[PDB]
């Protein structure tokens, strides 16, 4: 049942020395609200990994402007400083939910209320780790031609495709996917 | 309001 | 107030015939339709502001959440069909979105079961074809004003809402100004 083209499809250029899981995400896109809220897709990768398999996620820009800019930033401070988990939820509930994100002060204070000191989230939005970051997602993105969000590759070479899996239950749809990354990390 | 789907 | 095209709404380049006087369409998936509905009660605070000779509809969308979005717009043909709508739509919006109990059609089924539906006649609607008119009436309506995303309001089929034009600081005053802007665009 495991076919090429239906729960995932191959790259025709594949990217050497690429994250072994690798997930796309914009704050800004619904499906990616549905992925993240809803569905919780990256949890439930995760708990179907092998031990050692890490996941890695990048915010992109194509979409939100400027803003898309500064939270693309924002998540490289969240992983420079391993507070993913904390930021996620307020983030996306701010941008699509009650719509109060709008500015880069609007950002910063959602760390700040995430229990991130103010002097550590300025030290890392201007440092050089950041810098680095950013152009990390920006490479990243570029390498896999990223057309569209939210989006999976497993180890630089397949990418999910969601279209090609049962979606009456959720449930059901989750494991299906969660079991494809399991049997392309395998 | 912004479209669903993600593209572009 | 001073209404500008543009700015509270904006103005079809192709106007829809025999559509519902003022059309919202939504999605139990969405967060900003679970905003719209469960915090700032628009369709509430708008209906207010309308004479009542002038009807709401409001319709679900299938763009979002696969075939249990599908389901859903089923189950929301269901509501309309046996006028429980404001007996639904609280534990739809809590069960897809704040407590994921609402997994698969099945779930959609118990809250009807739990707001007073018995089974028989739930499943009844569910077949019937009066719900699969409104199922394609749902559609259809969607398809007629190009609909790509929600929430979304439509007036007379020829202007839409336009929230983003609107003053967003204030949120009493957001809901004012929405209902105040449909006030005048169905008052012609």
């Amino acid at each position: 049942q495991y076919e090429d083209g239906k729960q995932y499809t191959t790259l025709e250029k594949p990217v050497a020395g690429a994250p072994q899981v690798l997930e796309f995400f914009s704050f800004f896109c619904p499906h990616c609200y549905q992925f993240e809220e809803v569905l919780h897709i990256s949890d439930n990768v995760k708990k179907k990994l092998p031990e050692g398999v890490k996941m890695t996620k990048y915010h992109v820009n194509f979409m939100g402007g400027d803003l898309g800019k500064d939270l693309t930033q924002a998540w490289a401070v969240a992983m420079a400083l391993g507070v993913e988990d904390k930021v996620t939820v307020p983030l996306f509930e701010g941008v699509q939910k009650t719509q109060t994100i709008r500015s880069a002060s609007d950002i910063r204070d959602v760390f700040i209320n995430a229990g991130i000191k103010g002097e550590e989230y300025d030290a890392a939005w201007n440092s050089f780790v950041v810098k680095s970051l950013v152009a990390q997602q920006e490479k990243a993105a570029a390498d896999v031609q990223l057309r569209g969000v939210p989006a999976m590759f497993v180890n630089g070479k397949y990418q999910l495709n969601p279209q090609g899996m049962d979606t009456s239950n959720m449930d059901v749809f989750v494991q299906q996917y969660a079991d494809t990354v399991k049997y392309l990390s395998e | 309001p912004i479209p669903f789907l993600s593209q572009k």
